């Protein structure tokens, strides 16, 4: 581990791999914060639990990984991190995230599949994080997505996959967007009418939406094709049983 | 009788450009997205319109899902997305790689093999069933 980071000082390498090295901390890989330098840090299958305020000082990263480690809390500092397009906090143990966490100001995928989060994990300003257009929160304990998922205009792909959604907000219609919409194993039995606002029925998108308890109707349309069912969703008969099923 | 420009519906005496079915005058046949006429250059066609290399390539080339930008030169296409060459790579350690990889697919991204044997038992018994 010294090794990998005195010739990423001496040859200037930008990139950092210390994947699956058995680190259970930050601050005693020798060095590692005096690389102010490099713009990608890989620090995924190892036994990390926390992340120092450290973290602060490699400015300019733009590519951080921390996928399957035990980490149970970030540091608010995580969000001073101006340069970061691509974050990956999957498979660790986050049930919350810092205040501020949403000051990223150039943050382009997130992604926080298999932790422990609900919509109570989520900074007062997540949606500031405008810029994102690829947000993975698959495998999760999400009930409610709030509306403010509507702020990020610019999301392409969104991932819900095995949470506990009982409904979508009508606020999915406005993501204009989008391309991918992950939302199978929830406990979703009808779609809003404005999700037909979207189409994901072209060959480069993706609607999945398997393993849910899905009203009769839905079910149905879903075994004949995505093309139907987006159809269906928006037609005046499917507006007028939506309208006596939540009455 | 003589041609009719598409673009402004009059006879052309002179040099005709033909181009998409239709006949122009050299000043009339333009680029969608600026202004400036062909002048004889290489015209590039989308939806009944025609663009300039530089603005065809902008609106219309393939974007790299890793660097977020208009791809130069090869690309990799996997899982409904593109990569530039040197960009594709595991998403779970950042590993690079070409298509001759043994990767899996998870959440329509790719995962190498060796890092995809890391993921927790019931996770991979759940996304064999489905
Ligand atoms: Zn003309
Ligand atoms: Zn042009
Ligand atoms: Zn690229
Ligand atoms: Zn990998």
């Amino acid at each position: 581990l010294k090794k990998l980071v005195e010739e990423s000082r001496e040859k200037n390498q930008p990139e950092v791999d210390m994947s699956d090295r058995g680190i259970s901390n930050m601050l005693d890989v020798n060095g590692l914060f005096t690389l102010s330098h490099i713009t990608q840090l890989v620090l995924s299958h190892n036994k990390l639990t926390m992340v120092p305020p450290n973290i602060a000082e490699l400015k300019n990263l733009e590519v951080l990984n921390f996928f399957n480690n035990q980490i149970e809390e970030l540091p608010t500092q995580i969000s001073s991190l101006q340069k970061l397009k691509h974050l990956n906090l999957g498979m660790n143990r986050l049930n919350t995230l810092p205040r501020g966490f949403g000051s990223l100001p150039a943050l382009e995928v997130l992604d926080l599949t298999y932790n422990n989060l609900s919509e109570n994990s989520l900074p007062g300003n997540f949606f500031y994080l405008t810029t994102l257009r690829a947000l993975y929160l698959s495998d999760n304990d999400f009930e409610i997505l709030p509306p403010d998922i509507g702020k990020l205009t610019k999301l392409q792909i969104l991932s819900l996959r095995d949470n506990d959604l009982i409904s979508l907000p009508k606020e999915i219609g406005e993501l204009t967007q989008l391309k991918e919409l992950h939302i199978q194993g929830n406990r979703l039995t009808v779609l809003p009418p404005e999700l037909g606002n979207l189409d994901l029925t072209g060959q480069k998108q993706v609607f999945k939406a398997e393993n849910n308890p899905w009203v009769t109707p839905i079910a149905d349309q879903f075994q004949l094709g995505v093309s139907h069912v987006f159809e269906y969703i928006r037609s005046e008969t499917y507006k007028y049983l939506y309208g006596r099923h939540m009455q | 009788g003589v041609p009719i420009c598409g673009a402004c519906r009059r006879p052309i005496e002179g040099r005709v450009v033909n181009a998409m079915g239709k006949q122009w005058h050299v000043e009339h046949f333009v680029c969608a997205k600026c202004e400036k006429p062909f002048l004889g250059h290489r015209h590039y066609e989308r939806k009944g319109l025609a663009y300039c290399e530089t603005h065809y390539n902008q609106l219309f080339g393939d974007v790299c899902f890793h660097c977020n930008r208009v791809i130069e030169g090869d690309v990799v296409s996997a899982l409904n997305k593109a990569w530039c060459v040197n960009c594709f790579a595991c998403s779970t350690c950042n590993t690079k790689l070409t298509l001759k990889n043994k990767f899996v697919e998870f959440d329509m991204k790719p995962v190498c093999k060796k890092c995809y044997e890391k993921f927790p038992l019931e996770l991979k018994k759940r996304l064999k069933k489905l």
